[PDB]
């Protein structure tokens, strides 16, 4: 009757005509079936284009193998809808909210569209405020900002998933919120990785996994960063919770849409990328942001093609971020942890007029001292130690010195060694940053800075190491 | 003598039961035909991706649909086409046979055998578009896949259920380095453990026939065809052809996989595979991108690369590897495929033409190729004895601009200069020669132990090589063990040292000089 | 002087380094751009 | 047709044959100058989509069976002295031996102009 | 190919003729310009295929 029936079949690219009332919306998502018993599967495509004659064009979020032309589509009526609730943490989705390790499990909660505004004008958050997570380095070198964005610049083999169990830990218990994992072009092996390891730490009570992974269509590696946006969206309005969202290679997002586009037939523009790159990065990354008192802050990992800081896809992301945290392998060899390379992070709040004129003094002589030690580490390691003079002996030093407090013991390493983490208030840091530029504590042996909380934990373990002052 | 009679009569047996009753078919007509695709006419109710029979026994592939023709690729013998030719309707998708008699034969990307060594007994069939195993279907990467290659087996270790790229610029040693971790599973299939034999999957896409006819030479010399089966879509096959030949390589060796099997698979040179889709999808008129390719070229790759998985228990616990080989142009890995198997893939080997020139071969870079599953996939004595092994080759590259001025140095920087010049040449490996662990694990003890500071670097390799000759021969036992247990304990260490001296004071160098410390 | 001189040398090498590769960067953006404005033209023309 | 010529020598007349092709790449060049006169939507360089299947069809009959001998030689006109346009990075795949000459040693005064990193042997 | 056309005269009655094409590169230019406006599809740099 009002339903409408495929024309045409390219790819993952559906064309379908409707009776002349009942030409489904933009976004809409239909249903069409595929029978072949090989492949049976339910079609879910999303209109993208109006061509006029009743027809439309529809992307297909699953592979089109085995589709008939002539068979029957159903209109459901609204956009992609992802189930919504407290019930959706601890479980493993997809783009278009099917429970993974569940299948079946959250038909019946609410569902919210994943296309939705930004807030409105008059509801934004004016001031920039400070998100002080608890770590030394971050919340000194790199202080993030609540409701803001940060890269993460974290290779392999350098703690990047230990950072992201860190932060769901703290966002979960420093300010009794939640987490939303985003896996936009998401590797399956990874992906399981992932959740079996949240399952270990016991932070998967903690974290509402969504998975658009690399054997999809692109449809659905576009779509799935905007349903675990919803989803923590959820979390933030309807809850009243702070939340933290991690979005793995926003990079794979912005491919997804330039292969999307490339597939609607749509010119592409510079470089390659899709003419409306811009308005897709920014209707993702501006939902992302504080509203009435409540946070959606973003951990987001960037691929920079090329190392090409120039390159549209880069450029254009790099316009949303507020902080960036790169981990360092370097660092990760000599036993700190998290491994934040200091001089090579950055943030846009490290400014007097937000964190304060004592929070810059201090860090920026940490960092003019890590940069002279990074300057004499060549010498240092090509002629020798004592090659040196005497003051770039007590400068690098001191510079071990500052360079080993900064690692701390982490909430995600309390399964490993029983002890329980650290959350050091900002004022405390500044003080024992302050101090240990300073001289305070030359004397007491370098292992003693290794792995701890403030200046009490500090002198608990020159106590238990046999020197003080 | 030849079975006469039996010839005769097993032709009688197949005319006399011969029945095609009048079934009633769906046809239609050909419209065009041009450049290795067909428009057809009629087929209201062919399926994207069908197969469907032209005359003449000719196949193709229904891609394009809609409310004119069926855009259909032809898969081969194109010029056989004719406009008004009457188009007949399969039913099916593409599929292929799937079983144990294909070990050892080389197939068409249909499973039709190309040797001529008779037909392939068949278990079952298989669909080439099956969906990859749930992300919940899965298990953690921790079984070695071992290489046989010191380089890959030390520093980018691969597992069992990895996607490991191979990508070079050309005649670098790709086909070489995957053609000797393919021999290197002649010792796992000799124990006849079903749990340690893996079976090899080789997928030739757009090769020189005698390329191919060389490959499977060398993979006879070695006895590896026992467990090998070859997909062969030739330069001279169809654009179809080539495109589908890792799917056909793919379904088989899944079928193996969910058996409860451990297979590895080759796919060399996708870049063709890449490429044949794009002439096929430029031929059907879709919209191209960067590059002219399709748009969905990156689902091409990834919904090939994802079906190499590591399975549950409940699945049975096999696992299908993947060694997708990329040939780059001038060491551009940033080109747009190059790109997109980087981003697919679970770690690189980049090979290279400089690194091949200087004498270092395999010409794997060690500083940037990486493997993201890491000791995960090795075991405990690798594990040891080469977690030294990264950052002592690391201080070797930031130490060689002083190797003029080593009298300016300190003592450590000397120490690291001259450890890094033997190691390098630790790392050095002839062709078709692959190791097996135990073996690496001794000459890594021997590059990371000290035990090569007095040999000098021109008399490292045959040092290791002739040392590793009298330990088969004399002392077993340590080898054995490490084999065994997978850990070399104190005491193996211990009698490891104590047979090197031995061997050193044996052991005369080319200049004439000692090599006791 | 030679501690000087090569310092200020590398100094200036690095900052050529810099410089290359920034241009060379911008080239292989143009270079996608222009081979992508070919591509689709010929397209066009066709259609 | 040359090819034709060589295959009746090589199948019926079965007597080691010579095959010299000079600039094989002006096959390429020719089938890519009707190629959007064809009415094909052109690939990366300008070239034909059927570029490689082309090359196949034809490099696949240029070779010597079990006992018939075909030494055959050709010619690779490299565009604009780059390695890594498709025509000749495609040509590679289909040789045993590959000689490649260089302008920076043909500007040294070096003949032949032999590229010695570069050129190959199996 | 007028220039052409007046040397080959020459050139098939026994003569000795030299013909200098300055500036080729216009004459392609022009060659694009009419294949572009007889909407011909081009190549590279626009340019015909022949
Ligand atoms: N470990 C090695 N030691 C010495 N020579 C090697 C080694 N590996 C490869 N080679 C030589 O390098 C040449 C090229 O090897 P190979 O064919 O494996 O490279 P390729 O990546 O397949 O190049 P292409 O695919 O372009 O032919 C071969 O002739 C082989 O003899
Ligand atoms: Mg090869």
């Amino acid at each position: 009757d009002t339903s409408g029936r495929v024309v045409r079949v390219t790819g993952p690219v559906v064309d379908v005509e409707f009776p002349r009332g009942s030409i489904p919306e933009l976004f809409n998502a239909l249903h069409a079936e595929i029978t072949f018993e090989s492949l049976a599967k339910t079609l879910t495509l999303e209109v993208a284009q109006h061509l006029g004659d009743n027809l439309v064009r529809t992307i297909s979020l699953q592979p089109t193998d085995g589709l008939v032309r002539g068979v029957e589509v159903i209109d459901t009526g609204r956009s992609i809808s992802v189930p919504v609730g407290e019930g959706v943490k601890g479980h493993v989705f997809n783009a278009l909210g099917d429970c993974l390790d569940e299948p079946g499990y959250g038909e019946k909660f609410e569902h919210w569209s994943i296309h939705r505004k930004p807030p409105a004008f008059e509801e934004l958050e004016p001031r920039t405020e400070m998100l002080e997570t608890g770590l030394k380095v971050v919340d000194l070198l790199t202080p993030y900002v609540r409701g803001g964005k940060i890269a993460l610049f974290g290779g392999a083999g350098v703690g990047k998933t230990v950072l992201i169990q860190e932060m769901i830990n703290r966002i979960a218990r420093n300010f009794g919120g939640t987490s939303v994992f985003a896996g936009v072009g998401e590797r399956t092996r990874e992906g399981n990785d992932l959740w079996v390891e949240l399952a270990e730490a016991n932070v998967l009570k903690d974290t509402a996994l969504v998975f658009g992974q690399m054997d999809e269509p692109p449809g659905t590696r576009m779509r799935v960063a905007l349903s675990a946006l919803t989803m923590a969206e959820w979390f933030r309005d309807e809850q009243g919770q702070d939340v933290l969202l991690f979005i793995d290679n926003i990079f794979r997002f912005t491919q997804a849409g330039s292969e999307v586009s490339t597939l609607l037939g749509r010119m592409p523009s510079a470089v390659g990328y899709q003419p409306t790159l811009a308005d897709e990065m920014g209707e993702l990354q501006e939902r992302i942001t504080s509203t009435r008192g409540r946070s959606i802050t973003s951990m987001q990992a960037v691929y920079v093609p090329a190392d090409d800081y120039t390159d549209p896809a880069p450029a254009t992301t790099f316009a949303h971020l507020d902080a960036t945290t790169e981990l360092s392998r370097a660092v990760f060899s000599k036993g700190i942890f998290p491994a934040v390379d200091p001089l090579a992070s950055s943030s846009t709040i490290l400014d007097p007029s937000v964190v304060g004129d004592e929070h810059y003094r201090v860090a920026q002589e940490v960092i003019r001292i890590l940069q002279r030690y990074k300057d004499l580490q060549d010498i240092i390691a090509i002629l020798g130690i004592d090659e040196l003079s005497e003051e770039d002996k007590q400068l690098v030093n001191r510079a071990r010195r500052i360079e080993r407090f900064l690692s701390q013991n982490m909430m995600a390493a309390e399964q490993f060694t029983g002890q329980p983490g650290s959350t050091v208030p900002v004022k405390e840091t500044i003080e024992a940053f302050d101090r240990l530029c300073k001289g305070d504590f030359d004397h007491v042996p370098e292992q003693a800075f290794f792995l701890i909380g403030g200046l009490d934990d500090l002198a608990k373990k020159a106590e238990s190491l046999g020197a003080k002052l | 003598t030849i079975p006469a009679d039996d010839i005769q009569s097993a032709i009688e047996e197949y005319v006399s039961s011969f029945t095609a009753d009048t079934s009633r078919e769906e046809v239609g007509t050909v419209v065009d035909a041009g450049d290795g695709i067909a428009h057809v006419e009629g087929l209201p109710s062919v399926m994207t991706q069908e197969l469907l029979e032209f005359p003449g026994g000719i196949l193709g592939v229904a891609l394009n649909l809609d409310e004119h023709s069926v855009g259909a690729v032809i898969l081969g013998d194109f010029e056989n086409i004719e406009e008004g030719q009457q188009v007949k309707r399969t039913g099916e998708v593409l599929s292929v046979p799937v079983g144990d008699g294909f070990l050892g034969r080389v197939v068409n990307p249909l499973g039709q055998p190309i040797d001529g060594r008779g037909d392939v007994d068949s278990d079952t069939r298989r669909a080439l578009e099956l969906q990859a195993p749930s992300v919940v279907h899965r298990q953690g990467v921790k079984e070695p896949l071992q290489t046989g290659i010191k380089a890959i087996d030390a520093m980018t270790p691969i597992g069992r259920g990895q996607r490991q790229l191979i990508i070079g610029d050309r005649k670098t040693g790709k086909t070489a380095v995957c053609v000797d971790t393919i021999l290197n599973q002649r010792q796992n299939w000799e124990s006849g453990d079903p749990k340690k034999q893996v079976r090899c999957v080789y997928v030739a896409i757009g090769q020189k026939g005698t390329t191919i006819a060389a490959v499977r030479r060398t993979l006879e010399e070695g006895g590896a065809m026992d467990y090998t089966t070859i997909v062969a879509a030739a330069a001279s096959e169809s654009a179809g052809f080539k495109w589908l030949a890792p799917y056909t390589g793919s379904a088989i060796a899944q079928h193996w996989m969910y058996e409860g099997k451990h297979v590895l698979i080759i796919f060399d040179d996708l870049t063709k595979q890449a490429e044949a889709y794009r002439a096929i999808s430029l031929l059907l008129r879709r919209p191209p991108g960067r590059e002219a390719y399709p748009g969905d070229v990156f689902y091409l790759h990834s919904r090939l690369l994802e079906r190499c998985a590591k399975l549950s228990d409940d699945l049975g616990g096999g696992s299908l590897t993947g060694l997708p080989i990329i040939e780059t142009k001038a060491n551009d890995i940033s080109a747009y495929i190059p790109t997109n198997v980087i981003s697919i893939t679970d770690g690189q080997c980049f090979l290279e033409t400089d690194l091949f020139n200087q004498g270092v071969r395999p010409a794997i870079n060690v500083g940037v190729s990486v493997s993201r599953v890491g000791g995960a996939a090795q075991i405990k004595a690798m594990k040891e004895v080469a977690g030294s092994l990264r950052l002592d080759l690391s201080q070797y590259r930031e130490l060689e601009a002083f190797a003029a001025f080593a009298s300016d140095l300190d003592a450590a920087s000397k120490a690291q200069l001259e450890r890094g010049a033997r190691l390098v040449e630790l790392l050095k490996q002839p062709q078709s020669q692959p190791m097996p662990v135990e073996e690496q694990v001794v000459s890594i003890f021997l590059g990371t132990g000290g035990h090569l500071d007095s040999v000098p670097v021109e008399d490292v390799r045959r040092f290791e090589t002739e040392l590793l000759d009298h330990m088969r021969a004399s002392e077993e036992e340590i080898l054995t063990e490490i084999r065994d247990s997978q850990k070399l304990t104190e005491e193996a260490a211990d009698k490891l040292t104590e047979v090197i001296k031995n061997f050193k004071k044996g052991f005369a160098a080319t200049g004439g000089g000692s090599v006791v410390p | 002087s030679r501690q000087r001189a090569m310092k200020s040398a590398t100094d200036n090498a690095d900052d050529l380094i810099k410089a290359l590769t920034l241009m060379a960067n911008r080239e292989r953006q143009a270079q996608i751009t222009q081979e992508i404005s070919e591509i689709v033209g010929g397209a066009n023309a066709l259609a």
